[PDB]
RNA sequence: GCAGAGGUUCUAGCUACACCCUCUAUAAAAAACUAAGGACCACACGA
DNA sequence: CTCTGAATCTCTTCCTCGTGTGGTCAGGACG
DNA sequence: CGTCCGAAGAGATTCAGAG
């Protein structure tokens, strides 16, 4: 029907048009005969019959009277359902204004007039006078008059002066202002103004006039004279308990209005003194601004129990409004709840459903089938057979049951696993079955955990919980291309009982016929589970294509291994299963068989794996009893040498040979150092303590203890948790952070002292009150995220782009943390892609990097792939199929339609729930060694020192992959030149970390320019070189005459003739900070590179990912060059210290106020280039966008983000950060406005901007340069175009008033604006129905 | 445990009041909703959101549909979305559904 | 009773699309008097009409041909 | 309810989306048709 | 000497479902 | 029988002092 929502101002016309009666009297019902009043909030003739198809005198109610009106009471008879949806309007007395746009963020009228909202608060309230149409008097239109300034001005002159007051003033100031001429004027201004600041003022107010005249509204319709009331129906008052009839807190306050404006008509028809009316009138104005919004004022309306009064506006923002409880989450029928339970017994495809549920889920089914089959007649005997639960009823739902899914929901469902569909088995219980391996993407638990049970309905709905929800089809969890489905605990403890091997079982050394005889001769007992045999096993190798080979062969294995070789399906090798089969080995198994073969063979894989894991674990009898805790037996004697050695420590702390915090240091060493001994004790004392009699001398095997086998395997239970439950504890940790002194050397398997209890009660508090706010956290980020992000739907198929980012292995320093063979796989190459070897194309232009491309390029070891990225797309409303990559999945292309925004915002969002809340550069092995952008100059000693302080120590080894980066600072001592193979382990940069030495880049003589000893040359005596050296204090630290002269050091010979840097004719010129120790005294003969100078020298939790997402600002901002330019103090620090930084042919001088107390890296002479750190501190994502580009924020982004998940451990694909990133970015400043329609200062869409210079670019005319913005995942969400999808998120009122001022007109297309107007989304199997309507359009 | 096929409407006709003391439905929230999009689950949303909660056209429609045997369904609109306008427009905002 | 649906959307890529291709054979099958064309295994609509995707005897091509050929015969009913 | 009227029953039952039957002045012979009020606040608990 | 960067002042937001318990209001004469 | 009677950041502001 509709195909767009618009918005405007409402005219008293339109209000009147609305309205369907007039309500005057302040009463709702009669509390005797309750029938609706005469003419009160409820009514019957202004908005309805209270009755379906009757009258309220209750006359002539024929019902083909319809349309009939009659005069008896006044009413028509018509249907009960129309008194939701006619409105009636209040016609008051004086007008009044509305608080929505007086008192918002801008202040609507506050802007329009330009007047502080002080003066318009004042004059609205009945407080001051402003004198509309001034006159040939003092005083101009606009002016502010007091009330005894009134009264003499009055007196003064009585002309034209009109000093008004009350809302009226404002209306008739409104109804004076021509938009057009203030429209010109303010342009006027904003040419004549030179600077920005009343520039902002003068945009936003020519804007809001622009906006005024561009859409049907008028200035003066924001001041109400009509005011509308709600459909009746709509405010209840029908609580019926013990008669009371009076529940409708709205209903209070209209009466409130009705009452005040009824006694001020009162007031004005008696002729009563002013200041009566005006007080009536103040009253009435309070009345309206309570009515539309409580609370906004500074006072709230209230006295049931003193607690607020919901108004109209608080029943449409925040969390109860009807715009996020009953619009976006509307509870829904055919639902049931109950707790879990495991039963084995299921398929991965089925679950269990009560009988008792399922007959009441089911029920109409159940009807219509009775009907069908004729047990039945009417609606009434399928239900009283439906209710006596006769046996025909259970076939009848045998049937209604056999093929159709049901979609099991747990609470909090993070990602799209959550909710998964299932087939009903039925049982007999109370409780949903679940299948124990889908236990793990639901996250689902076995304490109590409720879950949801939804029923599917139209065949639509059943075709597609078959096709695109049941559990088969979901394998690959959508983030991260590694398998969902996991053997958890029993099993996998089962299988590793059942694979292992001892070294003298029963039944050794037999000649075993197959797999049956294997299982033929455990069954019957004459050999046990792990006991190595020689038994033939038929492999079946695929290597042949699509053709199974058999190859039959005698191989050296256990008994139990080869009775799961039957499990395994055809394809598969033997090597999978001749090993001790953990967990890891366990989840390699299934994802082998899912590659090698289908999909439709995993599954029996699985569930037959699952069988007899459970199976043989049962069989296993695993059990824990005391005596499996083996305490290590050498833990008392290294308990006491450390003890010994805290009293060596105390004793030197006694004599005073070391400190408080060094005696503190040194005992938590040594307790670190006896922990870590009494952890390696305990293991070696654990993993292979059994001795066997091995036919023969005894020999050592893998041990098997019961803790031990379900740490190894991988059940339940890591390292650490054996060591607290054998070894000591360790060194607890202090409320605060401190490391407390004395550790609990007490295991659990012995007492525990109340201190040591106390201790671990600590930690034990402080983890849980941090996870109980980590929930809540992980929630607010997860729906900001996916706000942010829910219109993106991969629309076309090729972008056509040739850009893209350059994907590359990361190296923090110390190894590759993330290869290039798990950073391109899943995505498709921007460009042609050449091997090492030139003028060789690998990879071709546009090709998806599948397995075995990646397995070429790192053969070929090429370590720079171009990809493409979501961020580099160009078409316009989402993102193409071949720029976002692999499914990730499914494993093929991403088919046009699935909604990449929603699927990436929640794998953002869920491993958010265990994300905390709270030199010597060596080198690793033998390469050659990099410099980029060195300034090489050697010493008189014969060391690379080097002037480039952000150079880098890139180290290529001989086959030209990256090994390791570092970074050496300003006069960095090198052992190694450039390009040269170094050695193994040595220190290639072995500069000193604390001192920062200014060195000669040119040798010669040395000159004091702007160095007049004493003020910033400072030769006291320097006992630590044995020569009074001349130290240069810091920029403040020296005196006045210090700043005055700079400290700088020219290059000049015997004569004081000046020797200039070879390349430029100036001198050469060393302009040294503070607290730099300059050695060389004047007149001294220097070498080319000797020292000068020697300066000695945030949380990553989930805050880090909001922050990051956020986009905030550090602490402290790291000042970057906003140009290409030589710096120059402009002046001596006083208040401001500035900085000039001008080109060389460039001529504008870019000035930086840096304070003082920050630290300036950058020199008074040196020559920074754009994007270069000159006060270090943390690199702020906006001048990063700014200066380098969009993909370098890309590339900085993604990576901290990626840096802050990895160090946790769980994997989220980088293309998922980057569609949040490519969301965020879509605003874009006009710079230059061209030949277009657009502004200056206007943020545009990148989209809208970039459609328009396109078609500019068409013909025969110039676009429009723009600059590229980065907001917040909070601002950018809040900052798109329709108003029904961002007042769905955050601050509902000001969105709302926003949109209305500029009469703007949303057109959905969205995929939550669908959602809330309740049609098929865009998205998923709807794409096709939405794109047919736009063909139609 | 509870089950409700259909029970009695709230005021703003959403026929789930919620609970066990009252037949309820449990409630589809904003995240199962974000997972059902995550899929390609679009009738589902529909039948969720506008045949299955407030509908008044639209429920009787398809009970009567579902006691016959074809498993259709009528979209309509959601009677929240037209409290959501009334709302609206008692604020003295001027919002319609424009075609 | 189809477990996996992997063979049927080799037929269709897009999946989103199967869903809507077989829905037109369940109404078809359910609310129309036409006969499956796959022995029908005691099985809803729902799996006939996935099982008969599989084996290549309904897409959307032939669908709409045969909904042709019943606008034909309409035709020639009405003279 | 063919229009008006009455209606078996299986609350109530020409509208709630409704629907059907027989009958000619007014009720009485008969089967098939469908789901009604929920305003706010504190406290406790589970995954 | 007028707007730099630097305070200053109000404003909005803070998981997601269940299981439940208890307490619940405008304003009493009046002609 | 009515009828009258902490927090954390962002916006939204000034204040300003130097070059
Ligand atoms: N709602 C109509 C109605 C009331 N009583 C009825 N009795 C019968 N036999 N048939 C009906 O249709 C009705
Ligand atoms: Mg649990």
């Amino acid at each position: 029907e509709f195909d767009a929502i618009k918005i405007a101002l409402a005219s008293p016309d339109m209000i009147r048009s609305w309205s369907f009666g007039e309500v005057k009297k302040p009463e709702t019902i009669n509390y005797r005969t309750f029938k609706p009043e005469r003419d009160g909030l409820f009514c019957a003739r202004i908005f309805g019959p209270v009755k379906d198809y009757e009258c309220l005198c209750g006359k002539y109610k024929r019902l083909k009277h319809r349309g009939v009106i009659c005069e008896k009471c006044g009413v028509e008879v018509t249907q009960t359902k129309v008194r939701r949806e006619r409105m009636g309007h209040i016609e008051l007395a004086s007008p009044t204004a509305h608080i929505w746009f007086l008192k918002s963020l801008p202040s609507r009228i506050g802007l329009l007039l330009d007047m502080p909202l002080r003066d318009i608060e004042r004059v609205l309230y009945f407080e001051s006078y402003v004198v509309i149409e001034g006159g040939m008097t003092n005083l101009e239109r606009q002016q502010i008059l007091t009330e005894e300034q009134y009264l003499d001005a009055l007196e003064e002159f009585g002309d034209e002066f009109d000093a008004k007051m009350g809302a009226e003033a404002i209306q008739a100031l409104l109804k004076s202002m021509d938009l057009e001429q203030e429209c010109e004027q303010l342009r006027e201004e904003l040419n004549e103004t030179n600077s920005e600041t009343k520039r902002k003022k003068l945009t936003k107010r020519i804007k809001l006039l622009e906006a005024f005249v561009q859409s049907g509204n008028k200035p003066e319709w924001m001041i109400l004279t009509v005011l509308p009331v709600l459909p009746p129906d709509l405010r209840p008052l029908v609580p019926l308990d013990g008669g009371r009839f009076a529940t409708s807190d709205l209903n209070d306050l209209y009466r409130r209005v009705i009452n005040r404006n009824n006694r001020l008509k009162r007031l004005l028809d008696l002729a009563a003194p002013d200041i009566i009316v005006r007080n009536e009138k103040r009253m009435l104005q309070e009345a309206v601004d309570a009515l539309l919004d409580n609370g906004r004022r500074g006072r709230a309306i209230t006295g049931s129990n003193k607690r607020p009064l919901k108004s109209l506006a608080d029943m449409i923002k925040g969390k109860q409004g009807r715009f996020r409880q009953n619009l976006l989450g509307k509870r829904v029928d055919y639902s049931g709840r109950s707790v879990i339970t495991v039963g084995p017994y299921l398929r991965l495809h089925q679950c269990g459903l009560p009988k008792k549920m399922a007959l009441e889920l089911f029920k109409p089914f159940i009807y219509g089938k009775l009907e069908l089959r004729g047990l039945a007649t009417t609606i009434k005997a399928a239900k009283k057979m439906v209710e006596r639960e006769e046996a025909v009823v259970w076939d009848i739902l045998d049937e209604v049951i056999r093929e159709h899914p049901v979609l099991l929901n747990r609470a909090p469902t993070l990602h799209r696993l959550g909710i998964q569909a299932f087939e009903p088995v039925l049982i007999e219980g109370k409780a949903i079955q679940l299948h124990p391996l889908v236990c793990a993407a639901y996250n689902a638990d076995f304490d109590g955990d409720q879950m949801a049970v939804h029923v599917p309905l139209t065949l639509e709905a059943q075709l597609e919980a078959r096709a695109l929800m049941m559990s088969t089809n979901n394998i690959l969890s959508p983030a991260n291309g590694e398998p969902i489905i996991v053997p958890s605990q029993d099993v996998v403890l089962g299988l590793y009982y059942m694979t292992r091997d001892c070294v003298n079982a029963k039944g050794e050394g037999m000649v075993l016929t197959g797999p049956k005889e294997a299982e033929r001769l455990y069954r019957s007992g004459l050999a046990s589970l792990h006991a190595r045999v020689k038994v033939r096993i038929t492999e079946y190798e695929k290597d042949a294509n699509g053709e199974l080979v058999a190859k039959t062969s005698l191989k050296d294995t256990t008994v139990g291994r080869a009775i799961l070789w039957m499990i395994v399906p055809k394809g598969l090798p033997y090597s999978i299963v001749n090993q001790a089969l953990g967990k890891k080995a366990i989840s390699k198994m299934l994802n082998t068989c899912y590659r090698i073969l289908g999909l439709k063979p995993t599954v029996i894989f699985a569930d037959q794996i699952m069988y007899t894991g459970f199976a043989y674990a049962a069989r296993s009898g695993a059990s824990v009893g005391i005596d499996d805790m083996v305490i290590p037996e050498k833990k008392h004697e290294i308990i006491s040498e450390a003890e010994a050695e805290v009293a060596e420590i105390q004793e030197q702390f006694q004599s005073g040979l070391v400190t408080a915090g060094e005696r503190y240091n040194k005992v938590i060493d040594i307790w670190a150092a006896a922990n870590d001994r009494v952890s390696k004790a305990m293991m070696d004392n654990l993993q292979t303590e059994t001795v066997i009699n091995r036919d023969g001398q005894e020999e050592k095997q893998v041990s098997f203890n019961s803790i031990y086998m379900m740490a190894d395997s991988g059940a339940r239970g890591s390292a650490a948790q054996i060591r607290q439950l054998a070894g000591m504890r360790g060194l607890m940790a202090k409320p605060d952070g401190s490391i407390i002194e004395t550790p609990i050397t007490a295991n659990f398997r012995e007492g525990l002292n109340v201190l040591q209890y106390f201790i671990s009660t600590h930690g034990a508090r402080k983890g849980l009150a941090d996870t109980a706010l980590k929930t809540a956290n992980s929630g607010y980020l997860t729906r900001r995220l996916v706000d942010v992000a829910q219109d993106l739907v991969v629309t076309e198929d090729d972008c056509g782009t040739h850009e893209g980012i350059m994907m590359t292995p990361v190296i923090e320093g110390g190894d590759v943390k993330e290869p290039l063979r798990d950073r391109v796989l899943g995505r498709v190459t921007a460009e042609d892609v050449l091997k090492p070897g030139t003028a060789d194309i690998l990879v071709p232009r546009n090709t998806l990097l599948h397995e075995q491309w990646c397995d070429l390029l790192e053969e070929n070891s090429v370590d720079a792939v171009k990809v493409r990225s979501v961020v580099s797309c160009d078409t316009d409303f989402g993102v193409c199929a071949h720029c976002y990559g692999r499914d990730l999945a499914r494993g093929h292309i991403i088919n046009k339609g699935e909604a990449i925004g929603v699927i990436a915002a929640q794998s953002i969002g869920e491993p958010g729930t265990q994300l905390t809340m709270r030199s010597s550069i060596q080198v690793k092995n033998k390469g050659s060694i990099k410099l980029s952008n060195v300034k090489s100059v050697v010493n008189s000693s014969g060391k690379l020192v080097i002037t480039s302080r952000n150079t880098e120590l890139k180290l290529i080894d001989e086959f030209g992959r990256t090994k390791e980066s570092y970074k050496v600072p300003y006069g960095a001592v090198l052992a190694k030149g450039d390009g040269e193979q170094v050695a193994g382990g040595e220190t290639v940069a072995n500069w000193d970390p604390h001192t920062m030495p200014v060195i000669t880049e040119v040798s010669g003589f040395v000159r004091f320019t702007d160095m007049i000893d004493g003020q910033t040359i400072t030769r006291q005596t320097d006992e630590l070189t044995g020569l009074s050296s001349l130290v240069v204090l810091d920029s403040a630290e020296r005196t006045a005459g210090g700043k005055d002269l700079r400290p700088a050091l020219k290059i000049v010979d015997a004569q004081g003739n000046d020797v200039l840097i070879p390349g430029t004719d100036m001198p050469a010129q060393y302009f040294l900070p503070g607290k730099a120790i300059v050695q060389l005294e004047d007149g001294v003969q220097i070498s080319s590179g000797d020292t000068l100078a020697r300066i000695p020298q945030i949380t990553g939790g989930l805050p880090r990912v909001a922050d990051l997402f956020e986009a905030r600002r550090p602490k402290e901002p790291a000042i970057l060059a906003e140009i290409s330019g030589i710096v120059s103090f402009g002046k001596e620090t006083k208040g401001k210290r500035r900085l000039v930084i001008t080109p060389v042919d460039g001529s504008d001088p870019y000035e930086e106020m840096i304070p003082k107390w920050r630290q300036l890296n950058v020199f008074e002479g040196e020559r920074v280039e754009r994007g270069d750190v000159i006060s270090d501190g943390p690199e702020a994502p906006h001048d990063i966008l700014r200066l380098r580009g969009v993909h370098a924020v890309t590339r900085y982004i993604v990576n901290e983000v990626q840096d802050v998940y990895r160090l946790q451990g769980v994997k989220i694909n980088d293309k998922h950060i980057e569609v949040i990133v490519r969301q965020m970015l879509r605003k874009a400043t006009i710079v230059n406005a061209g030949s277009s329609d657009f502004l200056e200062g206007e943020q545009v869409e990148y989209s809208r901007v970039k459609i328009a210079n396109r078609e500019l670019e068409a013909n025969g005319k110039v676009g429009a340069t723009y600059s590229r913005d980065l907001l917040g995942i909070t601002k950018a969400s809040l900052a798109t175009e329709s108003f029904i999808s961002a007042a769905s998120f955050q601050e509902t009122t000001r969105v709302l008033t926003e949109a209305a001022v500029a009469g703007k007109r949303d057109e959905l297309r969205g995929l939550k604006e669908n959602v809330i107007v309740g049609r098929l989304i865009p998205a998923g199997t709807g794409y096709a129905y939405h794109q047919d309507r736009m063909r139609r359009r | 445990m509870h089950a409700r096929s259909t029970g009695s409407y709230s005021l703003v006709t959403q026929q789930p009041l919620g609970g066990k003391a009252q037949f309820g439905g449990q409630r589809f929230g904003e995240m199962e909703v974000w997972a059902l999009e995550a899929y390609g689950a679009a009738y589902t949303l529909q039948e969720m959101l506008t045949v299955k909660s407030d509908d008044v056209n639209g429920r009787t429609k398809m009970y009567k549909n579902i006691v016959d045997g074809n498993h259709q369904m009528e979209p309509g609109m959601p009677e929240s979305f037209n409290v959501l306008l009334k709302e609206i427009r008692s604020l003295g905002i001027n919002i319609e559904l424009e075609d | 009773a189809r477990v996996t649906v992997q063979d049927a959307v080799e037929k269709i890529g897009n999946r989103f699309d199967l869903v809507l291709v077989a829905a037109r054979r369940a109404r078809q099958m359910q609310v129309g008097g036409k006969d499956p064309l796959v022995p029908e295994e005691n099985d809803k609509t729902t799996v006939i009409a996935l099982r008969e995707i599989e084996e290549g005897l309904i897409n959307n091509q032939i669908l709409d041909v045969r909904e042709r050929q019943e606008q034909q015969e309409q035709e020639a009913a009405e003279l």
